[PDB]
């Protein structure tokens, strides 16, 4: 998906590609296909990516404080 | 527009407000009115200021309901 996605006008393959990028259970995917409104799909998936961002920042947090605690010890 | 499933669609445009004198017991019902109520704008300065304030209120209101199904245009 390097050059196959960049510059694409199609929203539906793009959006459900995000849906199977959301690494959670099949039950989450059936919860997606319960919802018929696309806006709430994309908004709660933005919420998923925001909590992915805090996972990212909490990982850099624990990594930074673990190696400074280590070498100060 | 008529449809064979029992639902008849109609596209109406309201013209002016009016009084109702009396109803006749139907079905179907008929009603009549004495005069056609019409109003003329007088002293359009404060009226124009209130039209501008309603324009400001609708402009600040139109871009809020992102997921509550409200169009922009």
């Amino acid at each position: 998906q390097l050059e196959a996605v960049k510059g694409t006008s199609d929203p539906a393959m793009l959006a459900d590609t995000i849906a199977y990028h959301a690494t959670w259970t099949v039950a989450e995917k059936q919860e997606i296909l319960e919802l018929t409104d696309l806006e709430a799909r994309l908004k709660k998936v933005l919420g998923l990516l925001s909590r992915d961002l805090e996972r990212f920042e909490l990982d850099k947090r624990v990594a930074q404080r673990v190696k400074e605690q280590m070498d100060t010890n | 527009m008529r449809l064979p499933d029992g639902t008849l669609q109609v596209m109406v445009e309201a013209r002016a407000r009016a009084q109702v004198t009396d109803y006749i017991p139907g079905p179907y019902l008929r009603a009549r009115g004495e005069v056609f109520s019409e109003i003329f704008p007088i002293d359009e300065a404060v009226v124009r200021v209130l039209v501008e304030e309603l324009k400001e209120a609708f402009e600040k209101y139109v871009a809020n309901h992102k997921s509550l199904r409200l169009d922009r245009y």
